[PDB]
């Protein structure tokens, strides 16, 4: 029987965070993995747990990428 | 980069580690230089 | 483990060519068997061991064989003074066990 | 019973003096904002022993100094050596000899070096590095009576011992006519503040929550508005394969090997070995061998 | 009373010795020409002298002839990995010298264990006899191929080859570290010059700077200080404090 | 040359404990595992012990297990056997083993006896 | 660097010249290489 090796899942563990004056709350980004293999949102970017996604349209503060930023607001 | 093997895992098997590490030690003097080629390459033509 | 050997006593004049035997109920090696040869109301001495390794101060006239689940000690020549007691001995493994003994008769 | 430490356990690591360096180190250490045991022996309520693993945090609250003695044992029975730590009324000896211990030793209201000499809080970490006993100590007067408070204490190696030995379980001598924290250390990274005048005022961990991460990467205690890379992500392999082909030929080395005769070195014989299942553990363990020198492959992996 | 020592330890229980708050003559141990090898790792055999080493600790134990070769970092042998390892990053000299004299008269006392230890940590004892464990599923006997007694011992008699010649062998481990020195060597020192272009070296620390006195106060206990590069700028006078 | 000393011959009231010796003259000792055997009159030897010297560590023969203590004192170069829980038909002689541990040298099991109690 | 100790005065205490010299061409090439790295960075930072 012919096999395909496929190597294991991973990529880059970026941590987006506000001023640690202003808070110490966190979100995690893991880079091109589904919300599978790991609030947990899916985008293009990767992976994005502890970030809660809205539709609501503002300007970028933190970037995550493949159109996705972040900022901290009620 | 002039070693018994190219492939790394084949490094870590093949041998025993107290003679391994000249091995890996040129393998990895020789894939260091290598970046260093690679990325300073990256940041010329980035900055063209 | 049980080392049953073959006979109890063999009745053989002097001259004569004795094998006496000893069987194991279970494979023992071919390095690993040992006799030993009682002198009447004594303690008995090693002529051969490990089957066929002769131990060293014992003539040639005695020799062991055999090896798995069947040995096999031969003494060639009988004279006179060998009646006496002989014992197998397991000599690989578990608590040490000593064969029946065969005395021999005139 | 349990409560969580929230900051202590940072001891200094290494000997020397640093003034307002973030060094970060790996050793083991006893994790933030983790459990700690809560035993009690008051009123019988006699203590246990414990597992030290592979470290132990100890804090005590005393008033009378209850608490009198520790043992770091095996057997505890002449057996195997073992270190008797005392300190009563003004004497603190250290006696690291060969003694027969009761099995319950208590106090009424073979030998290498020896050594002799809630309103407060006693700290102690007692760790054994490189065949040396290291005793590292700290007093703090606090007013929280219930719980620990959340301060950050440095606790200085007072003397360093060489015991060397197979440290398995733990326990705790007391008056009979306290409270007192259990915790394991673990191996992790911490990223160390000193002072100015060389004081350890604060410490951040490197695995506790993904803020610390971002820390200890950025080698600061504040971490600014932006994304940080931090580490990789990477799956576990959990089960493993060891998918080879079935063949019923064994080796014909060892026919080879024993052979009657060899061919002379002008002409050597060449023999193919093909499409057999070759067992080279054999080869390792025969003593025989005078020369077993390899160059392609280490002697002990061939098989 | 460790290298010159009247009795030596077997290679199944190796003697470890502390050695503290002494001086030491290397010049003595390496001018003596008793000593047959005294190939060095660590250190250089000839400038063994000069420099300062904070702990020292000595292992005891006889050879044959294969194994002055044998005992060695990264080498592989029966007694080098079952027995003994060195460290590969080892710091030290290994010393061997001649045991006809002494032993070998028949002298069966020396035993080197075997088979038992396939792996060992470096620098551990192994005391426990443990009489089988060579591997197989049944046990309790030593029985065929299956298991064998791993303590063999060595026979010396008045008549051994020189290929079996016992040796002698004492190997000082020196650990290298940055804490109070113990043991240096015999050498006199001059008193403390300040402001001054001077050639230093203090605790074996060696460099060259401007000694000044310093407002920075040590915590008791440290010794070194040290800069955000990681280089030596604080020291503690040893003899006054 | 080699030779364990002769007791005189014994009878001993139940549940009693005997201490039998064994002597070792001549010859190079510590080098040899030396054991423990005995026969009853009329029935085959059976062994007890066995005692590697350097460690001065026994084990007991199954059907003997829980019952015997053996120690081997090096300096005096004897091996003691201790038996308790005694009964009217132990009474009987009892033997002495020995012969050198050494494996790779063949050996393993040798002679080396004496002649009893 | 993959040498004995990376204080260069130790090593000129400790090692003598015949493997002091193999010892000492492993902190030049380290050493050297990340120095080579450092202008690099300077000369093509300094470029923009
Ligand atoms: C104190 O040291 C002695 C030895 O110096 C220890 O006892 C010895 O134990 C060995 C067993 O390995 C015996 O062979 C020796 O005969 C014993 N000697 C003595 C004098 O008893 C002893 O265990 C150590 N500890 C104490 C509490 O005495
Ligand atoms: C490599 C090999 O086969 N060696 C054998 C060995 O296994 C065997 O026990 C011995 C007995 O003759 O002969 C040889
Ligand atoms: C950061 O914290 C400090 C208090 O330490 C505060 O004065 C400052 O305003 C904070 N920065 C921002 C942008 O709010
Ligand atoms: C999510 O995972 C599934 C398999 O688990 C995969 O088929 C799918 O392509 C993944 N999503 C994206 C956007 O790749
Ligand atoms: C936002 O998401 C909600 C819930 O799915 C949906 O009802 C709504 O239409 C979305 N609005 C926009 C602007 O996409
Ligand atoms: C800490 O203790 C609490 C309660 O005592 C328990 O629920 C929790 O699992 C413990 N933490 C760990 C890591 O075991
Ligand atoms: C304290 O203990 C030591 C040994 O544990 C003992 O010698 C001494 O007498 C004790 N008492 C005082 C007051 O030192
Ligand atoms: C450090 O300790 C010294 C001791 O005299 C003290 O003077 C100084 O104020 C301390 N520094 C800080 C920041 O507390
Ligand atoms: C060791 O003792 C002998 C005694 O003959 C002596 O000659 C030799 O010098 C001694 N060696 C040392 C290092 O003291």
């Amino acid at each position: 029987e012919i096999l395909d090796i496929t190597p294991c899942s991973f990529g880059g563990v970026s941590v987006i965070t506000p001023g640690t004056n202003t808070s110490n709350q966190v979100a995690v980004l893991y880079q091109d993995v589904n919300c599978t293999e790991v609030n947990v949102f899916q985008t293009r970017a990767g992976c994005l747990i502890g970030a809660e996604h809205v539709n609501n349209s503002y300007e970028c503060d933190i970037p995550i990428g493949a159109g996705i930023c972040a900022s901290y607001q009620t | 980069f002039g070693a018994i093997s190219s492939v790394l895992n084949d490094i870590l098997s093949r041998l025993d580690p107290p003679e391994a590490e000249v091995q890996i030690d040129r393998l990895i003097t020789g894939r260091l230089q290598s970046l260093q080629t690679y990325v300073t390459q990256q940041l010329i033509r980035a900055a063209e | 483990i049980v080392l049953t050997q073959s006979p109890g006593t063999l009745s053989l004049s002097p001259g004569e060519r004795a094998t006496l035997s000893c069987r194991a109920s279970q494979s023992v090696g071919s390095g690993y068997l040992a006799w030993y040869q009682q002198r009447p109301g004594q303690a008995p001495r090693l002529l051969i061991y490990g089957a066929s390794s002769r131990a060293t101060g014992i003539p040639d006239r005695f020799s062991g064989s055999g090896s798995g689940t069947d040995f096999t000690l031969t003494i060639s020549r009988l004279e006179p003074e060998d009646f006496a007691v002989y014992y197998c001995q397991q000599y690989a493994g578990s608590p040490r066990t000593f064969g029946q003994g065969t005395r021999l008769e005139i | 019973a349990y409560t969580n430490s929230f900051t202590r356990g940072v001891y200094y690591p290494d000997k020397v003096f640093r003034s307002s360096v973030l060094h970060s180190t790996q050793d083991l250490f006893l994790p933030f904002f983790s459990n700690v045991t809560w035993f009690h022996a008051i009123h019988r309520f006699d203590n246990p022993v414990l597992p030290f693993n592979d470290g132990v945090y100890f804090a005590s609250t005393e008033k009378s100094n209850i608490i009198r003695g520790w043992i770091f044992g095996t057997t505890l029975d002449s057996k195997t050596q073992s270190l008797l730590i005392v300190n009563n009324a003004t004497n603190v000896v250290i006696k690291v000899c060969e003694f027969q211990f009761c099995n319950d030793p208590f106090l009424g209201v073979n030998c290498t070096f020896e050594y002799v000499s809630f309103k407060n809080l006693r700290e102690f970490v007692f760790k054994n590095i490189d065949g040396y006993f290291k005793i590292y100590s700290k007093h703090t007067p606090i007013n929280l009576v219930r719980d620990l408070p959340q301060g950050f204490s440095a606790l200085e190696p007072l003397v360093d011992l060489p015991i060397g030995i197979n440290i398995t379980r733990f326990q705790t001598l007391l008056a009979l006519h306290a409270a007192y924290y259990v915790g394991y250390l673990q191996p992790r990274t911490f990223l160390l503040k000193y002072n100015e005048n060389g004081t350890i005022t604060d410490a951040v961990d490197c695995a506790l929550d993904p803020l610390s991460e971002t820390k200890c990467t950025l080698k600061s205690f504040t971490v600014e508005k932006g994304i940080y890379q931090t580490s990789n992500f990477r799956v576990q392999p959990t089960e493993s394969i060891v998918r080879f082909p079935n063949i019923t030929n064994l080796c014909p080395f060892g026919e080879v090997f024993n052979a009657t005769r060899f061919a002379s070195v002008y002409a050597w014989n060449r023999k193919r070995i093909s499409n057999c299942v070759a067992d080279y553990s054999v080869l390792y363990n025969s003593a025989s061998f005078s020369t077993f020198k390899c160059y392609g492959v280490s002697p002990t992996k061939l098989n | 009373e460790v290298f010159n020592a009247t009795r030596f330890a077997s290679v199944y229980a190796w003697n470890r010795k502390r050695i503290s708050n002494c001086v030491a003559d290397y010049s003595v141990l390496y001018n003596s020409a008793s000593f047959s090898t005294f190939k060095c790792y660590g250190v250089s055999p000839t400038k063994l002298n000069d420099l300062c080493f904070t702990n020292v600790y000595a292992d005891s134990f006889v050879i044959r002839g294969d194994e002055v070769r044998q005992i060695a970092p990264g080498q592989t042998g029966k007694i080098a990995d079952y027995n003994y390892k060195l460290p590969d990053d080892f710091t030290g000299c290994v010393i061997a010298w001649n045991s006809n004299n002494l032993d070998s008269k028949g002298n069966y006392n020396y035993l080197y264990r075997l088979f038992r230890k396939s792996n060992l940590k470096p620098f551990e004892r192994d005391i426990s006899t443990e009489i089988y464990q060579a591997g197989s599923t049944p046990c309790n006997g030593v029985e065929g191929f299956n298991c064998y007694f791993p303590l063999q011992s060595y026979g010396f008699q008045p008549t051994n080859g020189v290929g079996y010649q016992p040796y002698r062998v004492v190997v000082l481990s020196f650990e290298l570290l940055h804490a109070p020195a113990t043991v240096c060597g015999p050498k006199k020192s001059t008193n403390l010059v300040k402001n001054k272009c001077v050639n230093f070296n203090f605790n074996g620390l060696t460099g060259t700077g401007v000694l000044t006195e310093s407002n920075k106060k040590f915590l008791p206990f440290q010794q070194f200080g040290r800069d955000i590069a990681d280089t030596t700028d604080a020291v503690r006078d040893p003899q006054t404090l | 040359q080699v030779q364990l000393v002769q007791s005189g011959a014994e009878v001993k009231k139940p549940g009693s404990s005997v201490k039998v010796s064994c002597k070792a003259s001549g010859g190079t000792f510590s080098s040899y595992a030396i054991s423990w055997v005995r026969q009853a009159p009329g029935q085959g030897l059976e062994w007890m012990g066995r005692i590697i010297s350097m460690f001065g560590i026994a084990n007991n023969a199954q059907k003997f297990q829980g019952r015997l203590t053996i120690t081997a004192d090096t300096s005096t170069s004897t091996a003691y056997m201790e038996l308790s829980s005694l009964r009217s038909e132990d009474t009987a002689v009892y033997y002495c083993a020995r012969g050198p541990y050494y494996y790779d040298s063949g050996g393993y099991y040798l002679d080396y006896w004496g002649q009893g109690t």
